[PDB]
């Protein structure tokens, strides 16, 4: 009932773009993004929704809703990328919540 | 929850601030955009406020609490203008144009664009 993507950047100075589309009849009660600097709530409206996700905590300013990736993490397969990630929890009016993983690999 | 006068004062300033930034960006990058693509970006501004209203309220409530006095509508005007300014929406405009991802302009977007900012629905 929800679709989403993340569009990752090639440099830590440019934030990633999270884009979701909500198609629903059970309503969506809450959406919470679990970021390295805290839990950020959003309200996914009918159709398209958008959010910026910063790669570094050095991009935080005194402003609402900023979200920093957890990471960077090394991955086991190779040493030419690192992983940045957040998760999202979607609480529906009925049934169990939906848990989403939002991942960006950054070349090194 | 929030008194209607305070909600309107917020929304008018947030949308005003986002729209100012888009006009500036369009002066440089709008030449090759279609009319509906420009309208899509105006909708992006209104929808961004809707999507983030929950975390706006968290930040606003902390600022209002810090007043140490009963708030007035001017306090919310001020905070709404700060929210409208303290973000570079060009990260979206640039990304959407550069990657040919400006959303298809659909009627639910036109409906929001035709509203007065004071009337744009938000959820708490
Ligand atoms: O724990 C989050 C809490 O922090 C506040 C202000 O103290 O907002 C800051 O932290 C948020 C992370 O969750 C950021 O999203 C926000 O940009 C930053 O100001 C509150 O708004 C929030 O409840
Ligand atoms: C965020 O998720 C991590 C696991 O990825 C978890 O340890 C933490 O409890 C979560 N934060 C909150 C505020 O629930
Ligand atoms: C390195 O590992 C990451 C994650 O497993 C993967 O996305 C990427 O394609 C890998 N790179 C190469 C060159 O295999």
């Amino acid at each position: 009932a929800a679709d989403w993507d993340v569009y990752c950047s090639q440099d830590e100075s440019i934030p990633a773009k999270f884009i979701s589309r909500l198609v629903t009849s059970q309503a969506l009660e809450k959406t919470e993004i679990n970021c390295s600097n805290g839990l950020v709530p959003i309200t996914q409206e009918f159709g398209i929704n958008m959010m910026l996700i910063q790669y570094t905590r050095n991009e935080l300013l005194d402003s609402p809703g900023m979200c920093v990736f957890w990471g960077p993490y090394s991955v086991p397969k190779n040493d030419t990328v690192v992983l940045y990630t957040v998760t999202a929890r979607l609480k529906w009016s009925e049934g169990p919540p939906t848990n989403l993983s939002i991942q960006c690999y950054m070349p090194k | 929850f929030l008194n209607k006068a305070f909600e309107v004062a917020l929304k008018v300033q947030i949308i005003a601030g986002f729209d100012r930034g888009l006009v500036k960006w369009l002066r440089v990058h709008g030449r090759t955009l279609s009319t509906v693509q420009k309208k899509a970006l105006y909708f992006v501004n209104r929808r961004y406020m809707q999507t983030h209203w929950a975390n706006y309220m968290l930040w606003i409530n902390k600022k209002i609490d810090a007043l140490g006095r009963t708030p007035v509508v001017g306090d919310y005007t001020r905070l709404g203008a700060e929210i409208g300014r303290r973000i570079d929406m060009a990260y979206f405009y640039d990304f959407l144009k550069d990657k040919n991802m400006i959303p298809k302009y659909l009627p639910y977007m036109e409906e929001i664009n035709r509203m007065r900012p004071a009337d744009v629905p938000v959820k708490y």
